[PDB]
């Protein structure tokens, strides 16, 4: 059983994005960070839902002695794609990539085609000053850029009565070439017979004040507040009183209008289409069409065509073309003769009555 | 091609459990690569994601409707099951079973819904 | 009209805003241009009315704040922008930069140089602390604390009385040491 | 002269009209325009300080007595004339009239380039390309 | 155009494909950037001249207006009596 | 629960250009998150048009072009036809809610 | 990079052939040479302003320190009595 | 040390001179850089 309460993260989850030394510098980085003052899903423990894992995850928890063993990573968590496990035992870690099947609870039942076992000093350090009130809060940040799993951690000593507001950096612990994709992320539990904070990272532009000895004192964003923006763009932590110029304010156009002339200039298409005495095929009437706007809707609405094939142009693409001249040859003809009329055809009509040239740029219309 | 057939009582009295179920044809719900989910859309409003569920039993789920929506899956009969409790007048909507959130390569932020059901218009009345 | 729109008037393509017009296009005239060859006015090809063109929304955002040692309160400025536009055009833009802001704190104080979205106007004569432009100066003052905007004051008002037979002569004297740095 | 018009050129608008590809090409050219913006800001502040130093030499604003008889010396022409709404001297009036500004700057010429019919004059055209000016801090009245 | 197909960026991006229009737009960028550098340098020169004249005007005000200047041919030709400043657009005018 | 903002309605002439925009808050959907676009004919299931902010599935016309910059995302329609009138939806992933979200739905009307 | 393969000259010379990397290194040279010209021009402007201020400081010293200056509002506000210079890093400070 | 030498410290290549040091690299720190991004210090990969 678990709950999904929401809490504020304050300023929390800033690490060393690099490995380099800086003293009294105000270096600015653009890396994956947990946004300041972003809500984080606070869980509870008394089954172990599978949380996403996208561009990393911030993990933090507080427990009295031990309730958390490790985390399971990978995709589909089964014997079809490679997996990962960070189970932390008494005094060692069991980092390995494998193809674990399923446990639902002595945690995996398959080790097929898998390697890269790793063992080092334990991740979870527990120290008590002869009292249980000292409940250390352990934070972790995982991410999977170009493989190369990275884990950062620091166990703050601040009681654990509430989520601290003070600043605590994150020192890297391990960096290993895992080499497999990770999308889902679970957690394991313990057995001896107010924790489980989770946040998600997104790319952001921070500003970190490196101390003299390389520690991090304080950091600000430039995606949170106007003050934070000016403080980031005027790189410094103290902004003197005055006016400052940060960026430019634009507005894109909302709607696009086009306006072409009032022209109607209706072609004599109606006259031919609403004609009665259509001349025969042996005397095909050729009507010259010029100095007019060739609207094809008047053609569409006047005849329920049975053959509207086109050769040199697209039947849909006729509104957006301008033609030097248009010729309309109209004749009443039989049924099969309609399909007989086409470029590169033959017959008693295509050879003796009306022949369509091979290089024809136009369309034919046939309606009963 | 992948088809979804979901059914349920289109009329339910206020304040008890509401239950629908989707069917997958020309495919298998045991397919590990993709997820499966339920999306509801009240009339005159926008789409709303009510939860997604994996074949094993892991469940995506919207925190706003945490205490009322239970989603279950079975791989034997290829059935996607959704339950909703404490239904009130604000839950009148059309429900869809959806397939999305590829696990092998895409991440949880680039996931897009891909397969949609025909929809069932479900209302609550006294 | 009166909105940032995209236009494709009779073959002329650009972005701008339009309204009614009051000059005297000749009947044969169709188009608009200027000394440095920029298109101004396009006759409506379906109304024979004159409409004109303006660059979409150009502006520059500036932040006026007291020292961070004093308060985190800031007031934002948008140079030379009518501030119905900033407010209605907040939606459907980028949000991290190109500031979103929800205009709450006695906003749209439209000045002659822009508008302080987050500052309250007042009628007083304090000295200038943070010059703004067009005779406006903002200052952090206790209300219980907020940023106010007010017109410049050129100094404490004074008036000697020039009288045909009035002479004032100092009876005491002081010594002062200033400082000049070069 | 005491100062010139303050210009606030911005590299993105000038060199890449709303084109992300051009913006990326400019970004490839590095920070070649941050110094340009900084220099323009510097000269703007320099004119502001110039006019402040030239004019505001007095802490307290004096006013002439209600009567004006300075031993026969008839200033009038140089003293402010309250009848005029600008409270300016006639010589100031002649100076204002004899000088014609293509760019007043404090007109906020937005709203009339969309109602101008005629030539989009220097100022609207400069706005067209991303070329802006700023209003001086000491407006033309308070200097009087 | 500075040596491109056209001086209209919108026309050239939509008339040629990106990987080859890149050269033309880059040389466009170089031309306009050099022009803007020329503009800012010339404006800095103007700013220096204007600041020199503004310092001269400030000294002239502080000497001739707020007192009598014994410097010959500084505040008007000849022996000097007063000076009444007057305002002008982007400048100042004296009455020595 | 509408973290993505959409215009209630829009209209245009057939065969013309219309732009549909979708943006979200800052601590919510971020730069990495991508925005997909869905079309819903009345009384029918929503249909996909663009995913990945620049990619379309098989059968989707090349006329529908979209783009995402920073947080704001938008579509561009060329050659508007009478069949394009529908209910359009923008959707993406909200990192603060750990779950997907949908836009309010915009009304595209052909004039 | 100004629009080259890389901004590291050592990397690019050892990664491509001489006769073709010549174009990239030449555009590198052009970019950095324009940058250096901009630097020297801006420094000349700074030198002119600094020399104007140095002439003002020299005149201020030679008048206010080595004598009393009748010029009103030159050596401090008001009627002037003395002036004691003091040294500062890249500057001077008076006590009018 | 104290001589104009060429260095190829664990993937970092350049020319310079070296000597002992008296500041406080964190244990995980390996490298050196500055405000304007120039490499200063390299931890000895065989002496720490
Ligand atoms: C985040 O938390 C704040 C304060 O606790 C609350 O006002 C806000 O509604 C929360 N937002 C979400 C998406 O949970
Ligand atoms: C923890 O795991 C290591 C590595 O397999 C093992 O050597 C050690 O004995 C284990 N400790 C236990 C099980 O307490
Ligand atoms: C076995 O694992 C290796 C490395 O994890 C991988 O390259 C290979 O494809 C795997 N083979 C099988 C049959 O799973
Ligand atoms: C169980 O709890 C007891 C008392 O806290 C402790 O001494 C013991 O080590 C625990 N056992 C395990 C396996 O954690
Ligand atoms: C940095 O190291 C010096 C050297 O011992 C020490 O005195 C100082 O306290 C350290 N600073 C911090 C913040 O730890
Ligand atoms: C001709 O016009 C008449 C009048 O509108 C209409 O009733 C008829 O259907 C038309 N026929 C054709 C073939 O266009
Ligand atoms: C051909 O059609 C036109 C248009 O209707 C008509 O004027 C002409 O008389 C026709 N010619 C013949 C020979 O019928
Ligand atoms: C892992 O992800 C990368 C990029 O997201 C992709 O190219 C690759 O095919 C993926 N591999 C697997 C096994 O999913
Ligand atoms: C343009 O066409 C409309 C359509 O009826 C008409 O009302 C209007 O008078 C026309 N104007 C001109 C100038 O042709
Ligand atoms: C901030 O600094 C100013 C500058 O002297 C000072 O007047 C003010 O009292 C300071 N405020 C605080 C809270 O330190
Ligand atoms: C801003 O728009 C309103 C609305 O028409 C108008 O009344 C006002 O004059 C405009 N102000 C400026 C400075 O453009
Ligand atoms: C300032 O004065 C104007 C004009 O007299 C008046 O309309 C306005 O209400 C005043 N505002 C305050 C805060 O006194
Ligand atoms: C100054 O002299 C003028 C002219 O004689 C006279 O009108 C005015 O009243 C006098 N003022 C005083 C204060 O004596
Ligand atoms: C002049 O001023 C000084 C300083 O305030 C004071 O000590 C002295 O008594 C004053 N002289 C007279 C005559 O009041
Ligand atoms: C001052 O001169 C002006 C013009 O020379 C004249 O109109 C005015 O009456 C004069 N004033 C007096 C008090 O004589
Ligand atoms: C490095 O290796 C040498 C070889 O014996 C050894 O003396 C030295 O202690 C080692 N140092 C480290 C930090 O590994």
């Amino acid at each position: 059983t678990t709950t999904q309460s929401y809490t504020n993260s304050f300023t929390r989850g800033v690490y060393y994005p690099d490995k380099v030394f800086r003293s009294s510098v105000l270096h600015l980085t653009q890396d994956l960070f947990l946004p300041f003052f972003s809500n984080v899903t606070w869980f509870h423990a008394i089954d172990n839902p599978v949380l996403p894992f996208n561009d990393g995850v911030y993990f933090a928890s507080t427990e009295k002695s031990n309730i958390i063993r490790g985390w399971i990573f990978g995709t589909t968590l089964d014997s079809k794609t490679q997996s990962l496990l960070i189970v932390n035992n008494a005094t060692n870690v069991f980092i390995k990539v494998c193809e674990f099947q399923f446990c639902n609870d002595g945690v995996y039942s398959s080790a097929n085609n898998c390697t890269f076992e790793y063992v080092s000093q334990p991740f979870l350090m527990d120290l008590e000053g002869k009292q249980g009130n000292f409940k250390n809060l352990r934070e972790f940040v995982f991410k999977n850029i170009d493989g190369y799993f990275k884990i950062y951690s620091k166990h703050t000593p601040i009681i654990g009565r509430d989520f601290p507001q003070g600043f605590s950096a994150l020192e890297p612990l391990v960096d290993l070439p895992i080499g497999i994709n990770i999308t889902r992320f679970q957690t394991l539990l313990a057995l001896n017979r107010a924790d489980y904070y989770v946040g998600y990272l997104q790319p952001r532009t921070f500003l970190l004040k490196y101390n003299e000895n390389g520690t991090i004192t304080d950091a600000v964003d430039c995606a949170l507040d106007p003050l934070s923006e000016t403080k980031c763009t005027l790189k410094s932590f103290t902004v003197e009183k005055g006016i400052y110029q940060t960026s430019n304010f634009r507005v894109q156009p909302t709607e696009s209008i086009v306006r072409f002339p009032n022209v109607t200039n209706l072609c004599p298409f109606h006259e031919v289409f609403n004609a009665t005495r259509f001349a025969s095929v042996y005397a095909w009437n050729r009507t010259r069409i010029s100095n007019c706007v060739a609207d094809y809707s008047v053609l569409y609405n006047f005849a329920p065509f049975f053959a509207f094939k086109c050769y040199g142009v697209s039947p849909t693409k006729l509104n957006d073309l301008c033609f030097t001249n248009v010729y309309a040859d109209s004749f009443v003809i039989k049924g099969n003769e309609v399909s007989q009329i086409a470029p590169g055809q033959t017959g008693n009509i295509a050879d003796y009555n009306y022949k369509l040239p091979d290089d024809f740029t136009g369309c034919v219309i046939a309606w009963n | 091609q992948l088809q979804l057939q979901e059914s349920g009582p289109g009329l339910v009295k206020p304040s008890e459990t509401l239950s629908l179920t989707c069917t997958v044809s020309n495919g298998s719900i045991s397919s590990s690569t993709f997820y499966w989910g339920w999306v509801r859309q009240p009339p005159g409003r926008g789409l709303e994601w009510i939860g997604s569920i994996y074949y094993s039993g892991s469940t995506y789920q919207n925190p706003s409707l945490k205490s009322r929506a239970i989603i279950s899956v079975d791989t034997s009969k290829n059935q996607l099951s959704l339950k909703l409790t404490s239904v009130t007048a604000a839950d009148t909507a059309v429900y869809y079973c959806a397939r999305h959130w590829d696990v092998v390569v895409l991440a949880a932020a680039r996931s897009w819904f891909d397969t949609w059901g025909q929809g069932t218009l479900v209302t609550v009345s006294s | 009209k009166n909105k940032c729109v995209n236009f494709n008037f009779n073959g002329l393509t650009g972005t701008g805003v339009l309204t009614k017009s009051n000059k005297k296009f000749l009947p044969f005239q169709q188009f608009g241009r200027d000394i440095v060859d920029t298109t101004d006015a396009v006759r409506d090809p379906q109304t024979l009315e004159i409409l004109d063109i303006t660059p979409c929304s150009f502006g520059g955002v500036s932040v006026i704040t007291p020292g961070t040692n004093t308060s985190n309160q800031v007031a934002v400025l948008y140079q030379g922008v009518n501030c119905t536009e900033v407010s209605v055009a907040i939606h459907a833009d980028q949000l991290t930069p190109t500031w979103r802001v929800y205009s709450t704190g006695s906003n749209v104080f439209q000045t002659r140089a822009g508008c302080l979205i987050g500052a309250e106007y007042v009628n007083n004569s304090y000295e200038c602390d943070i010059p703004i432009g067009a005779g406006i100066c903002a200052s952090y003052q206790t209300q219980s604390q907020s940023i106010i905007a007010y017109t410049m004051s050129l100094g404490a008002e004074n008036s000697v009385a020039y009288s045909n037979n009035s002479i004032a002569i100092p009876t005491n004297f002081t010594i002062s040491v200033t400082t000049e740095i070069l | 002269p005491v100062s010139m018009t303050k210009t606030s050129v911005d590299c993105t608008m000038y060199i890449c009209g709303d084109s992300t590809e051009c913006s990326n090409l400019l970004l490839q050219y590095g920070s070649f325009c941050t110094q340009l913006k900084r220099a323009l800001t510097g000269i703007a502040v320099e004119q502001d300080k110039n006019t402040q130093e030239v004019f505001a030499q007095v802490k307290q604003i004096y006013k002439t007595p209600p009567i004006k008889y300075f031993g026969g010396f008839n200033f009038s022409q140089i003293l402010p004339d309250p009848s005029k709404p600008s409270k300016r001297s006639p010589i100031e009036d002649l100076l204002f009239n004899k000088v014609t500004l293509a760019d007043a700057g404090f007109i906020k010429q937005y709203g009339d380039c969309l109602g101008d019919i005629a030539a989009r004059d220097l100022i609207c055209a400069q706005k067209f390309n991303g070329l802006t000016v700023l209003p001086p801090l000491l407006t033309d009245e308070m200097i009087a | 155009k500075f040596g491109a197909i056209s001086s209209v960026l919108n026309d050239i991006l939509s008339r040629l494909d990106p990987p080859e229009a890149e050269v033309q737009i880059d040389r466009l960028i170089t031309g306009r950037l050099q022009s803007l550098q020329t503009y800012v340098t010339q404006q800095l020169i103007r700013a220096a001249e204007i600041r020199a004249s503004a310092n001269l005007a400030a000294t002239k005000m502080s000497e001739c207006v707020l007192g009598q200047s014994k410097r010959v041919d500084f505040c008007g030709k000849g022996y000097h009596l007063m000076s009444f400043p007057q305002s002008a657009p982007h400048g100042v005018v004296f009455l020595h | 629960q509408s973290v993505l903002t959409q215009p209630p309605s829009v209209s245009g002439a057939p065969g013309q250009r219309v732009t549909i925009s979708c943006t979200g808050s800052s601590p919510n959907i971020g730069a990495r998150n991508d925005v997909h676009w869905y079309q819903q004919l009345p009384g029918a299931a929503p249909k996909l048009l663009i995913y990945g902010n620049s990619n379309r599935p098989s059968g989707v016309p090349d006329r529908f072009s979209g783009s995402k910059s920073g947080t704001s995302a938008s579509l561009a329609i060329t050659g508007l036809q009478a069949e394009d009138e529908a209910e359009y939806y923008c959707q993406s992933y909200d990192s603060s809610l750990s779950g997907w979200v949908f836009g309010g739905g915009t009304k595209l009307t052909v004039l």
